[PDB]
RNA sequence: UGGACCGUCGUAAGACUAACUUAAGCGAAAGCAUUUGCCAAAGAUGUUUUCAUUAAUCAAGAACGAAAGUUAGAGGUUCGAAGGCGAUCAGAUACCGCCCUAGUUCUAACCAUAAACGAUGCCAGCUAGCAAUUGGGUGUAGCUACUUUUAUGGCUCUCUCAGUCGCUUCCGGGAAACCAAAGCUUUUUGGGCUCCGGGGGAAGUAUGGUUGCAAAGCUGAAACUUAAAGGAAUUGACGGAAGGGCACC
């Protein structure tokens, strides 16, 4: 819930999707 | 280590789970030694009283 | 191993101490270092101890107040059940030295680091405290700082002389009545009035030798 | 009382001590001394708030007192609180 | 909902002031928002009092007390209940009350 | 206590703990008990007796002991909203007694 | 006739020392402690461990003909508590009422300028 | 084990500047406490000095930026993300307990954020008391210091700037809590100036540009979803919070 560690639920969905995306080219 | 004492005055009586009344108490060979000790049971002023542990009371306050 | 069949202590044999000319009388307690053999010597476990005694016990003071100089000697030549127990520094009790600081005030603190003409290379701790006014109603009396970087000179400059000052025959004779309190006080008030002044600690970091011949002397 | 009917003329000794600049005109609190020293003789005029090590320039008596804002002369005056 | 004219307690100016580690729990509480109390309790306490003074060598010593400036974390000043929970027209207040004796815890 | 540093500290960092154990036992303590709970039933290990009784069984046994608890016979002859609240009833418990202590 | 050691009473919490020694301090006389008197490992430090170190030390400084000391108590405060335990006036009602007369009261417990970063860590002990 | 812890004197180290300590100061904000020397700087006051609108505020831009973090070099005491134990627990990758590693610290750069809060942009004028209170000014028709009645120094009294902090109140505003500004935003109001908000989510997300060694920073949507979400205050718990006061359900 906390508006700090949905901060981060969200900073480790930006390096997932940064990775991810990014090896597919 | 059989000394005796006599209270000059009561303190209040922490009951609930073991009503004893606090007591100020001086001795009689050492009766400048009125120490506040803790009688488990009822107990009367001027009341005379044995002891063996005569030398430090569980210190609390009121 | 050692195993000694009953009683270290009884190996230990007193000792008494003596202090030096200058106070009073010099039996100011009993060291227990044991007897000598050939690998222990009772000559030397005696010589680097610093001794803990109090003014007060140094100058017939029957009624404890002035007995906060704690003057520290060290343990300095024996002989013949008799250390001789030179001068080691005087520190200030702490009953005394944490009562002065109340809040309310500003104190300012001195430090010097001066050379008798012995060998010695004091460092002398002053304390100062704000002397408060009368018909102050102001609850504070603070100095301002250029009257307190003025005071922590007007210190070092004074205690510098009392150090090549007519030395340890006679400085520590000036702590006897502690007159460097005084000359302090009178020194200062042109500036800023000053509370109790007390020079709180001394250091004797750097005694040179022995000279027996003056410290026989020292010891009169 | 804020409701006074006047504001325009105040009481003189009020308007002495109410600033430089908040008085209803400016007018400024210096004026000029003519300073002799006692040691000598010299007629020198200065400022009163000085702020300049003034004294004669035979005469280096006393003259003045270095301070802040106006110099205090201690026990070595002879002036007058005048226009010359 | 601001519950104090000052916040937590008294920073005028400022900017940022010096942390302190609270007595009892070691937290780093600031300087200002911390709850300074400051003993100065004897050392035998007063029953003992009677027991050195026999004794004593001297002419009655007398015995010195401690002096130390405790600073406490506001929860840890609430759990020790040196300072509580007051009304909300008795949180404007600072100066009253003793208004009984001396107070003890000295004494 | 092994204050022997000629024997190994990762060996009597054990022997500190099963002497310590009979010690006590030793002079009036209960001896320790591990309840294994098995397959939605209990198995109370309370004296040394039924807890020697357990060690050597699952030097046998062994990795299927839970599978093998609630159905062999020969084995079990030799050993013979509604939910938060109660797993909160005892929490509170705790903390309300292990914090009236706390100084 | 009279002869002055020290006592160095150090009351912390969960434990008492009594550790009395010469007038420099090394050559000890009756080391003994609180904590080697009740079998318990909780109740080291309680007023009655002090007297029960205090009832055995200031008898046995009188075998070794000690007729007054001085007392220094600590806290132990180095960062830490700068206040002494319970057992600190245990300790010297048990030995003043042994006939032991003294005068000396000092506390050297240590009182830094300052020092470094006491444990817990700037919430800690959270309880 | 015979010597930890304690005592003691001694050596080496790195870190930190207590007590004094404040509703005290200084700083553009971040922040800022041993002595002293140096080093440029600055607000205030004092000013019958000079210049004569040189000003205000500011898109872009520029410098500074706690902590953590990163690159290299040193050091490395205590503390200590992670790690490993010991417990605790129904479980505990947690709290508590021990060990410590990166980190903490110093120079060289990068990063550019924070509850970076006074959740209050900035320059100007006005509208009230009273109490302190830091600087500087000024009058003692004050005391006091002794160097002397003195004079420098301190205190007290009086006034004044620049203020700051509190209270008291509006006899101003507000949804209120409150605010001497959050007031003079009056009755369809006007001292300039800039930045920002438009029901809640989705979402500081997606994508593009741009900066970074990287972590990340700045810019930044919509489809879709939905009727409430929110602010302040009252009354419900003498329901696991203090302080009281009862009775053998």
């Amino acid at each position: 819930m906390r508006a700090k560690w949905r901060k981060k639920r969200m900073r480790r969905l930006k390096r997932k999707r940064r990775k991810m995306r990014a090896r597919s080219k | 280590p059989v000394v005796w004492a006599r209270v000059m005055k009561v303190l209040g009586r922490t009951g609930s789970q073991g009503q004893c009344t606090q007591v100020k108490v001086e001795f009689l060979g050492e009766q400048n030694r009125q120490i506040i000790r803790n009688v488990k049971g009822p107990v009367r002023e001027g009341d005379i009283l044995t002891l063996l542990e005569s030398e430090r009371e569980a210190r609390r306050l009121r | 191993g050692k195993k000694k069949v009953v009683d270290p202590f009884s190996r230990k044999d007193w000792y008494d101490v003596k202090a030096p000319n200058m106070f009073q009388t010099r039996q100011i307690g009993k060291t227990l270092v044991n007897r000598t053999q050939g690998q222990r010597i009772a000559s030397d476990y005696l010589k680097g101890r610093v001794f803990e005694v109090s003014l007060a016990d140094l100058q017939k003071d029957i009624d404890p107040e002035r007995s906060f100089r704690k003057f520290r000697l060290i343990a300095e030549d024996v002989q013949d059940r008799n250390v001789l127990c030179n001068f080691h520094g005087m520190d200030l009790t702490t009953d005394k030295y944490r009562s002065m600081v109340k809040k309310w005030q500003t104190l300012i603190e001195a430090i010097v680091e001066a050379k008798t003409v012995d060998g010695y290379l004091l460092r002398v701790f002053c304390i100062g405290f704000t002397a408060k006014d009368q018909q102050s109603q102001r609850k504070t009396c603070y100095a301002q700082q250029s009257q307190v970087r003025k005071i922590r000179a007007r210190m070092t400059d004074i205690i510098t002389n009392e150090v090549s000052g007519a030395d340890l025959k006679q400085l520590v004779n000036k702590l006897a009545l502690d007159s460097i309190a005084k000359d302090i006080e009178k020194s200062c008030q042109r500036i800023y009035p000053l509370h109790d002044v007390y020079i709180r600690k001394v250091k004797v970091l750097k005694k040179p030798r022995f000279d027996v011949s003056k410290l026989l002397e020292l010891h009169g | 009382m804020p409701l006074a009917k006047d504001l325009l003329h105040p009481l003189p000794a009020e308007e002495k001590r109410k600033h430089k600049l908040k008085r209803l005109v400016q007018h400024p609190n210096s004026y000029f001394m003519d300073v002799k020293c006692p040691g000598c003789y010299r007629i020198t005029t200065v400022f009163s708030h000085a702020q300049g090590v003034v004294v004669c320039a035979g005469c280096a008596t006393i003259l003045c007192q270095p301070t802040g804002g106006r110099a205090k002369l201690t026990e070595g005056c002879s002036f007058r609180r005048k226009p010359q | 909902t601001k519950k104090r004219r000052n916040g937590g307690r008294n920073k005028h100016n400022r900017g940022h002031v010096k942390p302190v580690r609270c007595t009892n729990c070691a937290r780093c509480v600031p300087k200002d928002k911390a709850i300074k109390k400051f003993v100065i309790r004897n050392i035998v306490e007063a029953a003992a009092v009677r027991d050195i003074t026999e004794a004593s060598i001297w002419d009655s010593y007398v015995l010195p007390k401690l002096y130390a400036k405790l600073h406490y974390c506001v929860s840890c000043a609430i759990h020790s209940k040196v300072v509580r929970n007051r009304s909300r027209e008795a949180r404007r207040i600072r100066t009253p009350p003793l208004r009984s004796f001396p107070k003890d815890m000295a004494r | 206590t092994d204050s022997h540093k000629y024997r190994a500290k990762r060996d009597r960092k054990a022997q500190r703990a099963t002497f310590r154990d009979v010690l006590r036992y030793l002079e009036e303590d209960i001896s320790p008990e591990i309840s294994i709970r098995f397959g939605t039933e209990s198995l109370t290990l309370d004296s040394w007796s039924i807890h020697h009784q357990y060690s050597a069984m699952c030097t046998v046994m062994g990795p299927g002991m839970t599978s093998q608890l609630q159905e062999n016979e020969f084995i079990r002859d030799i050993f013979q909203l509604e939910r938060h609240l109660v797993n909160a009833a005892a929490f509170k418990a705790r903390s309300i007694t292990r914090g009236k202590n706390r100084d | 006739e009279i002869v002055f050691g020290v006592a160095h009473i150090y009351a912390s919490f969960n434990d008492t020392f009594v550790h009395v020694t010469d007038l420099s301090g090394r050559e000890t006389i009756a080391r003994v402690t609180g904590g080697m008197k009740v079998k318990a490992d909780r109740d080291e430090a309680s007023p009655y461990a002090a007297m029960l170190a205090a009832q055995d030390v200031a008898e046995k400084c009188k075998t070794l003909g000690i007729t007054a000391l001085h007392i220094k108590l600590r806290a132990t405060g180095g960062n830490k508590t700068k206040t002494p335990g319970p057992g600190a006036q245990s300790a010297l009602r048990a030995l003043a009422r042994s006939s032991m007369k003294i005068g000396r009261i000092e506390d050297v417990t240590p009182i830094p300028s300052d020092s470094t970063r006491r444990k817990g860590g700037r919430r800690g002990r959270r309880l």
